[PDB]
């Protein structure tokens, strides 16, 4: 056609002109982050500003090519990403109003203080003030007042802001031919292609529900075990056949159950596997840690690291008159520039984090030849799923025995395996119903099924049914409990943490059948296996050029998401839990309350 | 041995030309010493066609043409007979029946500055391809739509030349490269370029 050729020329010019601006912004950001100084900030901002302006023009100038007149799919995929305009679909006054609401919510969340009764002279902040109390203490009332103060001091100031936040965002969504803001988030999973490779945003709801109905029984068993273990430390505050109080889950919101390991350890006389002492004794530094990961990656048939990686990356804390941001990150600055920022210490957790980040770097290098606007992960869950499987494979007591950190005559008992699986369960399985419930509530609130006058009732009626958590004190319609979470009050999607967990295990299974592995799935090492690496690189090199269904099929063999590998991973623990819960009740009821 | 050819002011020049304005030098009436040529950099590319790579200094030709320019790293493969792309379609074309050598090496330490080197240009749009060994240095505005452009840039009206902007922290495939193409011709005339005796 005629429009297609013009679109091709326009995309050629855009690709030529966008790389330079994006690279300049990335370099400015890197220089600011690794070297904190006032005038290093201003330049950063300036760079970012220009980029925005450039984009904000092209997204308009690209709306003049009708999308239905373009027939070849790659051009359509590149043009659709450019045509999508977000907050620019509104007028100036409403955009300013939305921005001033968002800034106010973020500021309220950041600087919030809960003042302890009993001589209220020393008030505590959020990050190093209440996380310690809710992760280390074992006092009922001490946890109760910290839990209630955060909702009565920060949750009650975010209700009127949230109410109009919702109204503004629904109008912004309908300005882009949608139904609500929930549809705007669910449209990230849209896929268009051949017959059988298509995907809408309405099938995500059904897939999530279908997966949760299968995941539920294992969560019930773990729930029963944790309930019967928490009665030894809180005797009179827990019912044997009821729910669990909210402020007794080792976290401020109950998102993660890791901090319950000291109280729920199966066998306390057998310690976990730690190799820090061996690492310090033999003599190790950051460079050795980062080279023993490159060996792992080139074992399976993947490229070496670029020379510029070893010169332009900060792998240690400078330890001088220079201030740096100490948070691991992998940077893809563009134009063949790959870097890693990380303060490395000689510990096992850093040893695993190195693998996690080099997974991101290897993923980025695979699709560097793809055109711009098609140079990201297949969806918002593939990028961490690649990193996590490498960490899983590089921590088994057979890979450590090969690199020499364990004695050659080390035999593993069955008591340590149960402990390892329980620790993994407390952080993987215990966060899935929470995410499901939160996202379901937000979707219903956005679409209109939950009226404004019934918000907290639905909250603490869904939490007592889907999850199994009961509130300690009554909460009327003056509070806003969900707003007390970082992601809810900062415009962040939350379902990406649910899909990723489903994806990773699938990947692992497909990479353990190709490696010719015989045994339980939680003892799989994909090192010294070339077919596994080739099969993974079959998917790594696509990017967004193809629908994510084809990318999933290229590595797994199925066009959708399933939970069978996750249940296969946790099978010995399931058997042990069933054996250990004979004289106990599996389940809960929604009628018992601590306050009544 | 008293008339060595001037290959030293073709490889050791202090400033190379852009791809769309490639520089051509004609060499005739001298003795060619194709052995100092090996004394330079590791020569990322020393590939050549129709001529034995080790017995060049055995045959006589009537003219030797040297073409010099600077391209990117992932474009050297486009300097070859019978290839399609961007450099080989709008900038520099080699005939299918080619007899000569192609030499290409790295120049990151010389043609790359902090902030960007914007002195090197290449053509991005053209109405038709190039016949082999042809040059275009026009700067009229490319017209992509039915609307007549009328000497002004805008919608469906693009300036045909763009820049590289080399920086030292780029990858190998985006770093500067210097390319010299040697073309030997043998026409009906006395042969005047030969190797040392
Ligand atoms: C950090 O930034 C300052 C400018 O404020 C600069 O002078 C200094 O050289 C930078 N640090 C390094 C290691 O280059
Ligand atoms: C391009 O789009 C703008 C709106 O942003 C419009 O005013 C202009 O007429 C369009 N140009 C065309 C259709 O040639
Ligand atoms: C679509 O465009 C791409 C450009 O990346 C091209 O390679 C391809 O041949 C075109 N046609 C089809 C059917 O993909
Ligand atoms: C992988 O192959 C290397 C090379 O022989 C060998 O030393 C090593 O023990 C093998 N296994 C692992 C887990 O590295
Ligand atoms: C571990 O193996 C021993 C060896 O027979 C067995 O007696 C014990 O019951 C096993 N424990 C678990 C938790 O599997
Ligand atoms: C360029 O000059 C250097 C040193 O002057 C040396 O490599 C040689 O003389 C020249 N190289 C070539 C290929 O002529
Ligand atoms: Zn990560």
């Amino acid at each position: 056609s005629i429009i297609e050729e013009q679109a091709k020329t326009f995309l050629d010019k855009f690709n030529q002109e966008a790389e330079d601006l994006s690279y300049q912004s990335a370099l400015a950001s890197w220089n600011y982050n690794t070297n904190i100084t006032e005038e290093n900030a201003q330049k950063m901002n300036e760079a970012a500003a220009k980029w925005s302006a450039f984009y904000e023009e092209q997204s308009k100038l690209a709306k003049n090519y009708s999308l239905q007149e373009v027939q070849n799919l790659t051009i359509k995929r590149q043009l659709q990403a450019l045509q999508q305009s977000g907050s620019s679909a509104l007028s100036a006054d409403k955009n300013k109003q939305l921005n001033t609401i968002l800034n106010t919510m973020s500021t309220i969340y950041s600087t919030g203080k809960v003042c302890n009764p009993k001589n209220p002279q020393e008030c505590l902040l959020l990050e190093p003030g209440l996380d310690d109390i809710m992760a280390t203490s074992t006092d009922y009332n001490e946890r109760l007042w910290a839990w209630e103060g955060w909702r009565a001091e920060v949750g009650k100031q975010l209700r009127p802001l949230y109410e109009e936040y919702v109204v503004l965002k629904n109008e912004m969504a309908r300005a882009n031919n949608y139904e609500d803001y929930g549809d705007y988030w669910r449209g990230d999973y849209e896929a268009e292609g051949a017959d059988g490779y298509n995907y809408n945003g309405n099938q995500l709801i059904e897939d999530v529900e279908r997966t949760f109905k299968e995941i539920k029984p294992l969560y019930e068993q773990l729930h029963a075990y944790v309930r019967t273990k928490l009665m030894n430390t809180y005797p009179s505050y827990i019912s044997p056949t009821g729910c669990l109080p909210a402020h007794l889950l080792g976290d401020m919101w109950g998102r993660f159950w890791t901090n319950l390991y000291p109280l729920t350890v199966p066998f306390g006389q057998k310690p976990n596997i730690d190799v820090t002492d061996a690492m310090v004794n033999q003599g190790w530094n950051a460079e050795r840690i980062f080279k023993e990961a490159e060996k792992f990656f080139v074992s399976v048939g993947l490229p070496y690291m670029t020379q510029g990686f070893w010169e332009n990356s900060m792998l240690t804390d400078p330890g001088d008159d220079r201030k740096v941001v100490c948070h691991p990150t992998a940077w893809d600055l563009g134009k063949g520039d790959f870097r890693i920022k990380m303060c490395t210490k000689v510990t096992m957790d850093n040893f695993l984090t190195a693998h996690h980040e080099m997974g991101h770097i290897q993923y980025d290098m695979a699709y560097a030849t793809q055109p711009f606007l098609l140079r990201n992960g297949a969806n918002e869950g593939f990028h961490e799923a690649v990193g996590e499987i490498m960490s899983l494979s590089a921590a088994t007591p057979e890979h450590l025995k090969s690199i020499g950190l364990l004695p050659s005559d080390f035999q593993e008992d069955n008591e340590t395996e149960i402990n390892f699986l329980l620790k993994q369960a407390l952080t993987i399985v215990g966060t899935l119903p929470f995410t499901y419930m939160l996202e379901k509530w937000r979707w219903m609130v956005f679409k209109g099924d939950i009226p404004k006058e019934q918000w907290m009732e639905k909250w603490w009626e869904m939490k007592r049914e889907i999850v199994g958590v009961v509130e300690p004190l009554p909460h009327d319609e003056t509070y806003c409990d969900p707003a007390a979470l970082f992601h809810v009050s900062n415009d962040y999607s939350f379902i990406r943490y649910y899909t990723r967990t489903i994806y990773q295990f699938q990947f692992q299974e497909a990479l353990c059948q190709a490696a010719k592995h015989d045994g339980p799935l939680h003892k799989c090492d994909i090192s010294n296996s070339t077919e596994a690496g080739q099969k993974l690189l079959n998917m790594l090199r696509l990017g967004k050029s193809e629908p994510w269904t084809l990318a999933l099929e290229n590595v797994v063999g199925a066009r959708n998401m399933d939970v069978r590998p996750l249940l296969n991973y946790f099978e010995p623990l399931s058997v042990w839990l069933k054996e250990q819960n004979k004289n106990s009740f599996v389940g809960w009821n929604t009628d018992w309350s601590p306050y009544a | 041995i008293t008339n060595l050819c001037p290959f030293d002011e073709v490889f050791n020049a202090t400033r190379f030309a852009s791809v769309y304005a490639w520089n051509r030098k004609r060499i005739s009436n001298c003795v060619a010493d194709y052995s100092v040529l090996y004394n330079f950099a590791p020569f990322f590319a020393f590939k050549c066609y129709g001529v034995s790579p080790t017995k060049l200094n055995d045959l006589c030709f009537t003219n030797v043409y040297a073409d010099s320019f600077v391209i990117r790293g992932n474009e050297v493969s486009q300097i070859a007979p019978g290839q399609t792309g961007n450099i080989a379609d709008y900038n520099y074309k080699l005939p299918d029946d080619f007899t000569g050598c192609v030499i290409a090496w790295n120049s990151n330490k010389l043609d790359s500055k902090v902030g960007g080197n914007y002195n090197y240009l290449y053509r991005l749009f053209r109405k038709s391809n190039l016949k082999p060994f042809e040059r275009d240095i026009s700067t009229e505005i490319y017209q992509a739509g039915n609307k007549p452009c009328n000497g002004v840039a805008g919608f469906n009206c693009y300036f045909p030349l763009r820049s590289y902007g080399f920086r030292p922290t780029y990858g190998v495939g985006h770093q500067p490269y210097r390319v010299v193409v040697l073309s030997f011709e043998l026409l009906h005339a006395p042969a005047t370029v030969c190797g040392p005796k």
